[PDB]
């Protein structure tokens, strides 16, 4: 959109990280299936590299974005000013749990 | 006593200077051929090098036979040397400066207080010419006599990277050296250079005169350039590698620019501040002899 | 930053007078400061400072917030339409420790070193030939609307 | 009456306490108007960073709250040896050793305390990797050959921050007007061989440059990618490509940033696929094996600290200042201390020098005695030779 | 549970944040978790809310 870029940006955080999979085995077995081309989304895939994980790293860019969002959140009260920075530390925690 | 040929001591096969490369004992010239230089926007112009001080530092009363070549080569190319000006045994070279001194400089690179048996040594006249200049390394730390450690590196660049036209001009673009590389190539290079018997080079450099000198200066240009190269890597701001289709090019930025860096790094030898002052002095003297 | 800026204004005014050929009682030939260690921004000020940009003489910059304009000026020169001025500014930015100066300044430094043989002056110094620019901007800070007569 | 005791006595105490070993930060500039502490963080490309200074709400047993009211006893109910003139206390000049030793002990603990983590993270330093497609631009190209490409997301998530650490200009965008020499200059300036696609069809000489030089184009997305290139050869095709991992060590090469020696490469080759959990388990094991020596003051400080280290990532972790605005700055050659430019995997110099020799032992054929593969065959063993 | 870093829960400035998290974070129960993973693949007939 012309001027709602931050909103579209944040909405992109919701985009699925998986892949659409045709139901090959169910088709071979001639299992009942209402769709002319059966398939289901798989929320995430196998980690391909030896160490890096695409899923975790995606959640990492997500919390980076969210920390930029929280950091730009103007507040008036001092306590709100605190909870902002605490919220940022907590995100930095969540990223490690997720990884 | 080793006789000095009509050429230098460097003409003798005993004093060959050769870095290891591709599994063989390569001459410095055939290493420097591997080098290639990307130009950058910056320019080096060479200022006149100040005349080295008249002073020869006192050779303090030292009973021992100082290992001088080891001290110098480790101060210039040594991987681990530091506080090189704390001991100050470089001054000892001025024991050799005097006419008819008892002291001898052995081929071993040791300054014996008196001639001793079964230790070959350089011709005393040659060493005297050599000491009359290089004893001044002994005052590399004293505040009055310190060399500039920034501008001098311009000469280094010109003497290394500089094309003959850039050398005639006295001004070249700051360059960025690169070469096909094996792991630990600069460490290994510097250690091949620490083992060089450079007092042979410096002694021929100070003793030879006339055409016999000039014939030396062409013959050993690449050697001097290898010493300059190791110092350059020692002072280079950064030393990266590049993947280049299953090959690697080591790349140092930048030739001729002393970054004054002192924090150690795996890629190359590092100068402590003392090694910087020393190397600056060494370059002052050596470039002074090289351009006369 | 504020210090370097005030000095750049002093050096530019002085050079602006020197280039008019007037005799000057300058207390020092290059009035501007040399960073020995500074951040990016001071290096930018050092660079446009040494350039002696035409834009100062035209009063194109506003001195009400001097350093700001100076920073902005560097931003143009960093990506300047002119190749020579761009590469010159870049080169000055990458060697901030060097003191860039015009040949005409340099001869004054020589006269100074001649009159006082043991005078100290900053040793790291490049001598660039200045790049001419033909664009004579009109300008006038200070109150008064312009009453154009359009052709 | 007390000003004499502060200025002429407390001041020398402050002046010596300033030189103590562990008092490492600058404390104050004397300008309330402008002072802010320098704000270092331990950033990693593949993790979230830790500020050193943080308002983390640990109170260190109440050390962080400040009772300003403390000035009242100072001005009004305390004696000082100088204040007391006329009796004469005679000033105390405490032995250095008692603090010095303490400092050493601490410095000696926290020195080796990180070693096992540092060693493993050195090994796996080149091991992070980006998925990349390799489209083939001509007939009879093996699937490894061809133009290489990665999504902008992968570049932003791995390659970019590592460029910021490596301290190089951001790689040039290619616009299809881009001459091969410009791409050449780009890779020369930022030593990693990477350029970002921006817009427009890319000319064929440039395509030959990107193919011959293994340059990694960073496509915004994989949508009709062949339209982006001038496929005059008509061999390159949207269905014709090969997905594969590309290790960070296979693009970066920097001696103190990312271990890239062939020995450690072989070690990574022998490794099972890993996870932060497995890596942490390895580190906990190496710690379990080397039970470090500790002076009694070191055991004391260790229990004071005194537990978890597990949270922070160390994949290519560096010390780098943040801006107060929150952005992580590049290493400034004229500000940040030189030691911060490359954490040397947080290993000591001698440890590196030895480490190289160890790589020489590891890569040696004689110790390479795990054998792979076998041959079932039904021969008689007439003349038994193992070889 | 692992919702907060040490020692953010103890911290008095974090109180509003911590109460926020605690108001969201449900106790784990195998049946409910399994139901979520299974709902992902099971057909829906009555529309979810
Ligand atoms: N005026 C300038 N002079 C020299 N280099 C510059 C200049 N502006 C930017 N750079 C280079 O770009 C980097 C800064 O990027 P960028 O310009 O996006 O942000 P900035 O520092 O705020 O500058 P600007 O205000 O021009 O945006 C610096 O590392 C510097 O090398
Ligand atoms: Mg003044």
């Amino acid at each position: 959109l012309a001027g709602a870029n931050t909103i579209i940006a944040i909405m992109r955080l919701f985009t699925p990280q998986g892949f659409l999979r045709t139901d090959d085995l169910a088709i071979a077995a001639n299992f009942p299936r209402a769709s002319r081309n059966p398939q289901t989304y798989i929320p995430y895939t196998n980690q391909r590299g030896t160490v890096t994980n695409e899923f975790a790293s995606r959640f990492r860019t997500i919390v980076a974005t969210l920390a930029n969002v929280v950091n730009e959140r103007a507040v008036q009260d001092d306590m709100q000013k605190a909870t902002r920075s605490c919220t940022k530390q907590w995100l930095r925690h969540l990223e490690t749990q997720f990884d | 006593m080793l006789q000095q040929p009509t050429g230098g001591y460097t003409t003798l096969e005993q004093f060959a200077f050769t870095i290891r490369n591709d599994g063989t004992n390569a001459t410095p010239t055939q290493f420097l051929q591997l080098l290639s230089y990307e130009a950058t926007e910056n320019e080096l112009v060479k200022k006149t090098i100040p005349t080295p001080e008249t002073h020869l530092p006192s050779a303090r009363n030292v009973p021992g036979n100082v290992y001088i070549e080891d001290a110098i080569t480790q101060a210039l190319f040594g991987i681990s040397a530091q506080n090189v000006n704390a001991h100050g045994y470089f001054s000892r070279l001025s024991a050799l400066a005097l006419p008819n001194t008892s002291a001898r400089l052995g081929l071993d690179g040791v300054i014996y207080n008196s001639e001793t048996i079964n230790i070959p040594f350089y011709d005393p006249a040659a060493v005297a010419n050599f000491a009359a200049t290089y004893a001044k390394l002994g005052n590399a730390s004293t505040p009055r006599y310190r060399a500039d450690m920034i501008d001098i590196y311009a000469h280094v660049g010109l003497e290394l990277a500089g094309t003959d036209a850039e050398r005639a001009a006295g001004v070249m673009p700051v360059k960025r050296a690169k070469f096909d590389s094996w792991e630990g190539s600069l460490i290994s290079l510097s250690r091949d250079v620490v083992n060089w018997k450079i007092l042979a080079f410096l002694i021929d450099l100070c003793s030879l005169e006339g055409e016999a000198l000039r014939a030396f200066k062409t013959r050993n240009r690449d050697v001097f350039r290898m010493m300059l190269f190791i110092m350059s890597t020692a002072v280079a701001a950064n030393v990266v590698n590049r993947k280049v289709t299953k090959r690697v090019d080591r790349v140092l930025e930048y030739i001729g620019v002393n970054s004054m860096r002192t924090a150690g790094r795996t890629a190359t030898i590092t100068y402590d501040l003392s090694r910087h002052e020393f190397a600056a002095k060494f370059l002052q003297l050596t470039f002074t002899r090289w351009n006369a | 930053i504020d210090h370097f800026a005030a000095k750049i204004l002093e050096d530019w005014r002085q050079k602006e007078k020197l280039d008019k050929g007037a005799l000057v009682e300058a207390d020092r030939v290059i009035q501007r400061l040399i960073p020995l260690s500074s951040s990016t921004y001071v290096q930018r000020l050092a660079a446009i400072g040494a350039l002696y940009p035409n834009e100062f003489t035209e009063n194109v910059l506003d001195l009400s917030r001097l350093s700001t304009a100076l920073l902005q000026l560097s931003d143009t020169y960093y990506q300047h339409a002119n190749d020579q001025l761009r590469r010159l500014y870049r080169r000055m930015y990458n060697d901030s420790r060097t003191l860039y100066m015009t040949q005409r300044h340099q001869e004054l430094l020589l006269a100074q070193i001649t009159a006082d043989p043991n005078i100290l002056l900053y040793p790291y110094t490049y001598i660039f030939t200045t790049i001419p620019t033909s664009m004579n901007y009109i300008s006038n800070t200070g109150q008064g609307r312009i009453k154009h007569s359009l052709t | 009456n007390i000003a004499v005791a502060h200025t002429d006595h407390l001041s020398v105490v402050y002046a010596t306490m300033s030189n103590f070993m562990l008092n490492f930060t600058n404390n104050f500039s004397g300008n309330h108007a402008t002072f802010k502490p320098d704000q270092y963080v331990i950033t990693s490309p593949e993790g979230s960073y830790k500020p050193i200074i943080e308002r983390q709400g640990e109170t260190v047993d109440g050390l962080t709250i400040i009772d300003t009211s403390i000035v009242w006893p100072i001005l009004c109910q305390c004696t000082y040896p100088l204040v007391r003139q006329s009796i004469m206390e005679e000033i105390v000049y405490p032995d250095p050793s008692t603090t010095l030793s303490q400092s050493l002990s601490v410095a000696q603990v926290l020195s080796k305390l990180t070693l096992p983590d540092a060693f493993i993270n050195m090994i796996l330093s080149g091991g992070d990797s980006v998925v990349m497609r390799t489209y083939q631009t001509e007939a009879d190209d093996d699937l490894d050959e061809g133009i290489r490409m990665t999504t902008y997301d992968q570049y932003l998530s791995h390659i970019r921050e590592r460029l910021h650490i490596t301290n190089v200009p951001d790689p040039i965008y290619i616009t299809g007007a881009s001459t091969p020499d410009q791409i050449a200059a780009s890779v020369q300036a930022t030593h990693v061989a990477v350029v970002l696609y921006q817009s427009g069809v890319i000319n064929g000489p440039a395509s030959t440059y990107l193919r011959e030089n293994e340059v990694l184009v960073v496509m915004p997305d994989y949508y009709d990618v062949v339209s982006r290139f001038a496929n005059a050869n008509l061999q390159m095709n949207n269905n014709r490509y090969h997905e594969s991992v590309l290790e960070i060590a296979d693009i970066f090469d920097q001696a103190d940033f990312i271990q890239t020696s062939d020995a450690v490469r072989q070690l990574r080759a022998l490794m099972p696929t890993l996870s932060t959990s497995q890596i942490r388990h390895a580190i906990e094991r190496i710690a379990q094996i080397t039970d470090v020596d500790s002076t009694d003051y070191g055991k004391l400080t260790l229990r004071f600290l005194g537990t978890l280290t597990r949270s922070l990532k160390m994949q290519n972790a560096q010390i780098r200042r943040i801006r107060p605005d929150g952005t992580v700055l590049r290493y400034d050659d004229q500000i940040d201390i030189e030691a911060f430019r490359w954490s040397r995997y947080f290993l000591d110099e001698l440890q590196l020098r030895r480490l190289s020799v160890g790589l020489r032992l590891i890569t040696n054929p004689r110790i390479a005695r795990r054998f792979n593969g076998v041959r079932i065959m039904y021969l008689t063993d007439d003349d038994p030779d193992p070889d | 549970k692992r919702y907060f870093p040490e020692n953010l829960e103890q911290n008095q400035s974090a109180a509003r944040l911590v109460s926020a998290v605690k108001a969201r974070a449900s106790e784990a129960d195998i049946s409910s978790i399994h139901l979520a993973i299974a709902r992902e693949v099971s057909p829906m007939f009555n529309v979810h809310e």
